[PDB]
């Protein structure tokens, strides 16, 4: 087998670690941002939530527009569970494909109940004499989105 | 009992408050109004389907060049994304790999890692090697 | 990551210049990356009506 530009399979070789000493660095990285996170050591957080049939990233402080109406009273305060990522400077936690309850909490308020601004939607045909107008208004909904709060349990 | 219309004003007013910034005399003359009007709505509703499309396009090339960053290409990325069951919109993807770059390069060793253990896996040809990044969770 | 608001603005869209040395290259696969770094659209930040896009010098 002598070198020539095909007998050589064109790519870097693979080399991939033994399935025990990754099972011990797993053990200890997961055991250091576990320090990270009993420590206080995250600076700020950002969340990836899925609500409402959608994804959407979210962080202390910010805001967002859901296209539908929830029976919640204007005010109250809500604890979104279906969490896909979390994130902070120096480590960031993934869901398969969801994040645990007891390891990520994030609270949000609704602010504003509203409809929204007139959707103009219209059909027309080629001398067909066919039109149809219609105006839409959808029921919307604010929130603003207090707090991202990671707890310790992580093994 | 001769009728006449005498509300004919507010009728022409109700068409020409969409009139208004068109360019010449669409934007005067009933006629030439209601006509560019009618197809001022139309074109309104086929941009609403299109924006879908045209958005998700601009999702998909910024992840391609984020990816290509890192050099992995397109499809590579989305698939191993895939198959380590990590499922994000390509919108959240995209935002990603603009205001997270750390994140993101974190995601695309994860996916090359990934990928490597399956070319090693279907190469190695045996059945009981899992790969740590391999393994397959059913949720309780 | 702390950066005022002007220059962090200026840093994200600064266009730079790259250079690609042509000897023996099939000028097609040369005008391929050519083209794609002309365009912007090795810039996560990219857009088409955004006026991102790079210097390209072919020597
Ligand atoms: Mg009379
Ligand atoms: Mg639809």
């Amino acid at each position: 087998v002598p070198k020539t530009s095909l007998g050589s399979p064109p790519w870097p070789d693979i080399v991939l670690p033994d399935p025990v000493e990754e099972t011990r660095h797993h053990a200890e990285v997961v055991g250091q941002v576990n320090e990270l996170i009993a420590a206080g050591r995250y600076g700020r957080l950002f969340a990836v939530v899925h609500f409402a049939g959608h994804q959407w990233k979210v962080t202390a402080e910010d805001l967002i527009l859901i296209e539908n109406e929830l029976d919640v009273a204007c005010g109250e305060r809500i604890r979104l569970e279906k969490v896909l990522l979390v994130g902070a400077d120096n480590f960031t936690l993934l869901g398969k494909p969801l994040l645990g309850k007891e390891l990520v909490r994030v609270e949000a308020t609704v602010i504003e109940k509203t409809e929204s601004w007139p959707k103009i939607n219209m059909k027309f045909q080629k001398r067909k004499n066919y039109q149809r107008k219609r105006i839409t208004v959808n029921p919307q909904t604010v929130l603003r989105i207090n707090s991202i709060e990671i707890a310790p349990c992580l093994c | 009992l001769r009728s006449r219309v005498t509300d004919r004003y507010w009728r022409v007013q109700e068409v020409l408050k969409h009139a208004r910034h068109f360019r010449g005399r669409k934007n005067r003359c009933y006629r030439l109004a209601v006509r560019a009007v009618t197809r001022a709505f139309v074109k309104c509703t086929r941009a609403r389907r299109l924006k879908k499309r045209s958005l998700r396009t601009l999702w998909i090339n910024r992840i391609t060049a984020a990816s290509q960053e890192h050099g992995l290409k397109y499809p590579a990325f989305i698939i191993n994304l895939i198959k380590c069951q990590v499922e994000l919109n390509r919108k959240v993807l995209a935002d990603l790999a603009i205001y997270e770059p750390k994140t993101f390069k974190s995601l695309a060793a994860l996916a090359k890692r990934r990928r490597e253990e399956g070319f090693a896996a279907a190469l190695g040809d045996g059945k009981e090697p899992d790969g740590i990044f391999s393994r397959v969770v059913q949720h309780r | 990551s702390s950066f005022s608001k002007a220059p962090q603005q200026w840093a994200t869209f600064a266009r730079v210049w790259y250079l690609l040395d042509g000897k023996m290259q099939p000028p097609g696969k040369l005008a391929a990356m050519a083209s794609v770094k002309l365009q912007g659209l090795h810039k996560p930040v990219y857009h088409q009506l955004s006026d991102c896009g790079d210097h390209v010098v072919i020597m």
